[PDB]
């Protein structure tokens, strides 16, 4: 789960990508 | 300052009666007043802008 | 049709696949990012990513925004530590206009002082939005602690440099790092000759390799944030193989063996070995996964854990012990096969979508030049043996480790203790 | 949390047209708005 | 002036023209009624009962 | 040199077939080696009464937690071992379970889907565990402001109607739910005529149909004791619900008007109108130069962190409006500008912005239907709602028919002089009183 | 020829007498304000000091010494490129609005 | 853009005075007698002006 | 404490209007004719009121 910290955008969408970073079942637990 | 002098002239004409010498002076003064405010001043301003390389 | 790869004399790589789809996606992948920033110009990559809509020589900011919006297109900038990707997506009929806009943005930026000064606040806004999820800051600190050089640079501008990024620095970065040998123009739904024509039209200038960043050097440090959050995010990693190497595939298989991401929603991650290994010890809300980052120079592999502040030590220790058990040889052939299947399926699912396929083609073109078919990638995955996975685990256990922790951190272990 | 509160019933106040909960409001919206605006129009005429 | 001499402005003008005409009708009726202008009212049926 | 029209013509066509029990098997075939196969069920909170509200969410929670054929760990182990991703989503109108998996693994995926849908254990211990989890998740969902404000919008807009109920349901129902209620919910709402088996990607329609006949055939559409649930139209009530919590950093306001159903033709012009209004977030790069007047003004004055326009459609009613997050002292201005844009579209829309909206809608339609998961989702939802998967060519024709006159007509019908439904959260004191909001819905000039 | 009369107007206008330059005397409409805010800081500070000194001179009804008057050739149109760019951008926005 | 009611100075004063003035929700009919006094003053001014044309 | 001239509402208005109004330093005698008009208006109002006591 890279969880690329995407930013909502139109006509300019800055997206930055990191590497697998978990945060998989935190909501579940 | 031509406009200011024209207003002075219009005042003088209004004081004086409506006879041959003053009628034509009044008509000319009125035409000149409106011309200066409407046509002459904007055109002269445009000429000035052209002179200052605008 | 099939993907067509052409290496132009200037060094640019042009790729096109005519999918005959309603939408066409064109992406310019440039080998620039946080890695190629020096200490003086830190964060310039961030503002460059934000400054995709500023006035260019070809078109003004107004024209770019209005035209891209009018055709219904999207202009997106995706930045990694080693890569920056400019992509335009729209209907195939109007792809030429967005292609002109894209090359105007990439090749002839003006970086007018007033526009950069106005955009400098977007640096802080973007940094705050990205740092809302703790994972971003934890990974930034993890990269900073692991490497003492290029790879340590953050994907987001440092706070002291928020208002200090200068237009001259942006111009220098573009001139020295946005170069034809470093670029690959990838197109989906666009014929190869048209892409070639546009590449000659705009990307002819600024040829050459450009400035070269220094090799990343492992630092083996720790950064502990102490932000007071309830849950503690801790990542413990060790140096690994560079991308496109045999040991890199071994490390990917190891990541899938330990457990990378749940496949069943609200599941128990039964296949994931780390998850169960931690779960038996800790009955509190917890999370654990394997962190596999591969870059051209080097890579990092390790464990990422999210757990209650009090129980962070137990979770980290249990995950580390499970990796140690894998390293000692307690690895079944069935687990290796299941991980191989999961990895192959993940690769296929990633390249399934248009965005994923474009990103994969660009990454392969930049890193390795040529494009490798999915079948060959799957064959590489299959070639990995169980012994390779065991050796990767042994390398992670034996190697010097770097750790980043954020949260209460009262009970979070230090690297020496682990 | 936010799912334990239901909008209190206003039926006693509601107009007869919208008392039903299985009837589309848009059907009688024109009628109700016409009535209110008619009252307004008559007031304005008198004024 | 040249700014507003554009097709979109023509479209907006067409959109608002019926409204402008209706407001003109309102103004005409208002004037005629307020002044009780007999010239117009003379033709108006059952308003001609006055005067 | 394929053109947009030619590309639409070359799109693979969905083939729909029906099993005798009533299950509809639909497939779109592509050369991709990965397939997404899912079962879409026409069950949701709108079909739930007060006492059993949230039973759908409970069943969704415990559906992957075990079957009679394979226990709880077994299902997850099979799914992960073949590399598949199993996911479910529950909405007020639809419930779905879909499996992302390799094309060669289609038979096993279909088996697992059938087992989940039909032979669900609903074991009591797992029921208690999921009860605890769901209570915790409700407490978590309280934090998500957007979800809360939308739930408030549904509660106030559709008050006294089943649509007002949340998908998760009140906590009291969650703790009071029992195995009998969950079993009854499954028996009543999970029926073959109300289910659709959809697939996308490397799936052969004949093979999918044969697998369906093998596994889903037992499921029946007969209702026990002829207790047949009957669909109920839901009344739209113009109302305002304000949860004033000044401690919250930013104020969330959602304002909407009653909208068309799924099958109503007016959805397309309304989507064009909403695209004209647009969407803005502080992170957008376009800023002031963005075409949307509301977005441009918001960026120039920093009125709102984010604003987006939504067109939620249900079977017979829908919520049409926008949701904007803004500072405490900018709510009134943003509401004024939003209503001004609504009235401008209603009264004096122009051709150019209509073309922009149509192009944006075309791009959204084509971009969304990319990948096996969204394509399968669209297939299932279209079969459940439209009764047919509207082909992209039909969507393009309907979009092309839209003109400025059409946009003005539909916007005047749905937006002008219509009582709106408003939900506010946070420091919403500056939010105008409902009389002012309703007054803004019409122009004294027009 | 024309340069003769232009030089005459330059001397006739008194902004050289106050030490000002031509672009200092332009009327500050919205385009001019944007052009000013786009000026580099050195040009901006020079502008504000020139205008302040001119206002001070006019306050006491005095004129700058003859040697310190601005020269018609030495006058530099610092604001002209920025103002032209602002006007061009406004023209483009208007043109897009037209149709 | 800005709303003319909130931005134009005369309109700003008029708005803050009798359009967006925050008023208590429970003021009774005894709180209308002030506006009644203002109306009476305007009426007296108009009527007295018309009376003085003949006084 | 606060300065009464700044704080008190009527005094605040008078202060901003006439006392601490930012004014250009170079305005000449021609600008005094506005205040002269104000003085003329006040003088006319008082003078005409006192005339009207006997008219
Ligand atoms: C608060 C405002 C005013 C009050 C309370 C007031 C009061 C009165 C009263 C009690 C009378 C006696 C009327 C009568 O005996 O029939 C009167 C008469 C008169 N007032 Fe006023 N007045 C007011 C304003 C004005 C103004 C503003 C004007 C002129 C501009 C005016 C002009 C007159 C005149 C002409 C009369 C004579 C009417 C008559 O002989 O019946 N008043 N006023
Ligand atoms: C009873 C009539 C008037 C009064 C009491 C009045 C009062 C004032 C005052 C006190 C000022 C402050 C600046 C100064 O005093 O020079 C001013 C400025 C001004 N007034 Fe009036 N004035 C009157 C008539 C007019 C008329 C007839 C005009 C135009 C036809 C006018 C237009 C202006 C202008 C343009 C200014 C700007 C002065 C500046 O730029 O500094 N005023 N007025
Ligand atoms: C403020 C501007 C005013 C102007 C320009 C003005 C102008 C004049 C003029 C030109 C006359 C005629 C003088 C004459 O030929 O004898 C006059 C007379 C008069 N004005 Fe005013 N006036 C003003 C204000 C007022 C006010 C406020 C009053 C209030 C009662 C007033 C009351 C009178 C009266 C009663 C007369 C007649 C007595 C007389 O003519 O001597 N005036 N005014």
């Amino acid at each position: 789960g890279p969880f690329c910290a995407g930013v909502v955008g139109h006509a300019a969408l800055p997206a930055t990508s990191e590497s697998p970073v978990l945060d998989a079942k935190r909501s579940f637990l | 300052w031509m406009l200011v002098a024209d207003l002075i002239t219009l005042t003088w004409i209004g004081g004086q009666p409506v006879e041959h010498p003053f009628i034509i002076i009044g008509q000319l003064a009125s035409i000149l007043y409106f011309l200066i405010i409407l046509v002459l001043m904007p055109i002269t301003s445009i000429i000035e802008n052209n002179l200052l390389k605008w | 049709q099939d993907l067509e790869f052409t290496r132009l004399p200037n060094g640019l790589v042009i790729a096109s696949l005519e999918n005959y789809a309603p939408a066409s996606r064109i992406g310019l992948f440039i080998k620039a990012g946080s890695r190629y920033e020096d200490s003086n110009n830190l964060g310039t990559s961030h503002l460059l990513r934000l400054a995709s809509s500023l006035t260019t020589k070809g078109a003004s900011s107004f024209k770019i925004t209005r035209g891209i919006e009018a055709v219904g297109g999207k202009l997106s900038v995706t930045s990694t530590r080693e890569s920056m990707a400019y992509t335009v997506e729209c209907l195939r009929d109007d792809i030429e206009i967005l292609m002109e806009f894209l090359l105007n943005v990439t090749a002839a930026p003006e970086f007018r002082r007033w526009e950069v000064a106005a955009l400098q606040s977007q640096l802080r806004i973007d940094k705050a939005v990205a740092f809302q999820n703790p994972q971003a800051q934890v990974l930034e600190n993890l990269h900073a602690a692991a490497y003492r050089n290029a790879l340590a640079n953050s994907l987001y501008c440092p706070d002291y440099r928020i208002g200090k990024v200068t237009p001259d620095q942006l111009h220098y970065y573009v001139q020295n790092h946005f170069t034809s040998a470093r670029m690959a123009l990838i197109g989906l739904g666009v014929s190869h000759p048209v892409l070639k024509q546009v590449a000659e039209r705009f990307l002819n200038m600024r040829g050459g390799l450009g400035l070269s960043g220094a090799k990343a050097k492992y630092r083996g440090g720790e950064i502990r944030d102490q932000n007071g959050d309830s849950l503690v995010h801790a990542a413990l990693v060790a140096e690994s193989a560079a991308t496109g190497s045999a040991e890199a595939n071994a490390f990917s298989v190891l990541q899938h063996v330990l457990g990378a991401g749940p496949h069943v929603k609200r599941g128990s991650n039964a296949t994931s070995s780390l998850y169960q290994a931690v779960a038996k010890g800790v009955h509190q809300p917890f999370d654990v996964s394997a962190f596999n980052a591969s870059y051209s120079d080097s890579g990092l592999f390790g464990i990422y854990t999210i757990s209650q502040a009090a129980s962070a030590g137990d979770v980290i220790k249990s995950a580390y012990d499970q990796v140690k058990t894998i390293a000692q040889g307690n690895l079944s052939n069935t687990d290796v096969q299941a991980a191989k299947n999961k990895l192959k399926a993940g690769y296929l699912m990633s390249v399934e979508s248009s965005e994923g396929f474009l990103d994969e083609v660009g990454s392969q073109a930049l890193v390795a030049g040529s494009y490798v078919q999915p079948s060959t990638v799957l064959q590489q995955i299959d070639s990995v043996a169980d012994a390779d996975v065991i050796n990767a685990a042994k390398k992670f256990v034996s190697g010097r480790k770097s750790m980043a922790a954020s949260g209460n951190l009262g009970h979070t272990p230090f690297v020496d203790e682990l | 949390s936010h799912t334990d509160i239901r909008v209190p019933d206003f039926s006693d106040y509601r107009r007869a047209e919208v008392l039903d909960s299985t009837k589309s409001s848009k059907e009688s919206s024109d009628a109700r708005k016409g009535f209110s605006y008619l009252i307004t129009a008559t007031t304005t005429v008198g004024v | 002036l040249s700014r507003f001499l554009g097709p979109r402005y023509r479209e907006l003008a067409r959109n608002w023209i019926p409204t402008a005409s209706m407001w003109g009708a309102v103004g005409a009726v208002g004037l005629v009624w307020a002044t009780d202008w007999r010239l117009i009212l003379d033709w108006v049926p059952y308003i001609n009962g006055k005067f | 040199t394929a053109t947009y029209a030619q590309a639409l013509q070359s799109v693979p066509e969905t083939q729909v077939s029906q099993l005798d029990n009533g299950l509809r098997v639909a497939s779109e075939q592509s050369s991709q080696p990965t397939c997404t196969v899912g079962v879409w069920i026409d069950a949701g909170s709108r079909y739930e009464n007060e006492k059993n509200n949230g039973a759908g969410y409970f069943v969704e929670h415990l559906a992957f937690k075990g079957t009679k054929n394979r226990p709880g760990s077994a299902l997850e182990k099979e799914v992960e071992s073949m590399g598949a991703h199993l996911n479910a989503y529950s909405t007020r109108e639809h419930t779905a379970y879909y499996i992302k998996a390799l094309s060669k693994d289609l038979p096993k995926a279909v088996e697992l889907l059938a087992d989940i849908v039909q032979n669900c254990s609903l074991e009591d211990s797992q029921i208690e565990k999921e009860r605890d989890v769901i209570l915790q998740e409700l407490q978590e969902n309280d934090s998500s402001m957007r979800d809360v404000v939308f739930d408030y919008l549904h509660a106030t807009a559709f008050q006294g109607t089943p649509l007002a109920q949340s998908v998760e349901g009140p906590s009291e129902n969650v703790r009071k739910l029992s195995r009998a209620d969950l079993t009854e919910y499954v028996s009543q709402h999970y029926k073959a005529p109300r289910m659709v088996l959809a697939a996308a990607g490397g799936v052969e329609h004949r093979q999918l149909l044969d697998l369906a006949q093998k596994h889903f055939s037992s499921l029946s559409g007969t209702y026990v004791e002829d207790a047949v649930p009957a669909f109920t139209p839901c009344r739209f009530t113009g109302s305002e619900i304000r949860h004033r919590d000044d401690a919250l950093p930013l104020a969330h306001v959602a304002i909407a008007v009653e909208g068309p159903g799924w099958a109503n033709p007016d959805n397309v012009p309304l989507q064009v109108a909403n695209a004209i209004i647009g969407h803005y977030d502080s992170t957008y790069g376009g800023g002031t130069h963005m075409s949307s007047t509301l977005a441009s003004v918001a960026a120039t004055r920093k009125l709102c962190q984010s604003f987006q326009t939504f067109n939620i459609c249900y079977a017979e009613t829908g919520l049409l409006g926008a949701h904007f997050v803004c500072d405490n002292m900018s709510i009134d201005d943003m509401m004024f500008f939003l209503q001004g844009q609504w009235m401008r579209l209603c009264t004096s829309a122009t051709e150019s912005e209509v073309v922009r909206g149509k192009n944006i809608l075309r791009n959204a339609l084509v971009s969304h239907l990319d990948g096996t998961t969204p394509v399968c989702e669209d297939i299932g939802r279209s079969l459940l709602t439209y009764g047919r998967r509207i082909p992209l060519a039909e969507w393009e024709s309907r979009i092309a028919e839209v003109d400025a006159s059409v946009v003005r007509e539909v916007c005047s019908k749905y937006f002008y002089d219509q009582c709106p439904a408003v939900a506010g959260l946070g420091p919403i004191e500056q939010l105008p009183d409902y009389n002012r909001i309703r007054s803004g819905m019409f122009w004294l000039r027009f | 020829w024309l340069e003769g009369i232009r030089k005459w107007y330059y001397n006739a206008a008194g902004f050289n007498k106050l030490g000002l330059m031509r672009d200092d005397t332009i009327y500050e409409d919205d385009d001019v304000k944007e052009a000013i805010r786009r000026l580099p800081e050195n040009l901006y500070n020079d502008r504000v000091f020139r205008i302040k000194r001119a206002l001070d001179l006019t306050m006491r009804q005095q004129i700058l010494p003859k040697e310190q008057w601005t020269k018609y050739e030495e006058d530099k149109f610092y604001l002209e490129p920025y103002l032209k760019e602002v006007i061009r951008e406004r023209k483009e926005r208007e043109e897009w609005a037209k149709k | 853009m800005t709303n003319i009611r909130k931005s134009h100075p005369l309109m700003k004063i008029i708005n803050n005075a009798f359009i967006d003035l925050p008023a208590p929700s429970n003021i009774s009919s005894w709180w209308n007698f002030g506006s009644l006094l203002g109306i009476c003053l305007i009426l007296q001014i108009l009527t007295g002006l018309f009376l003085a044309m003949h006084y």
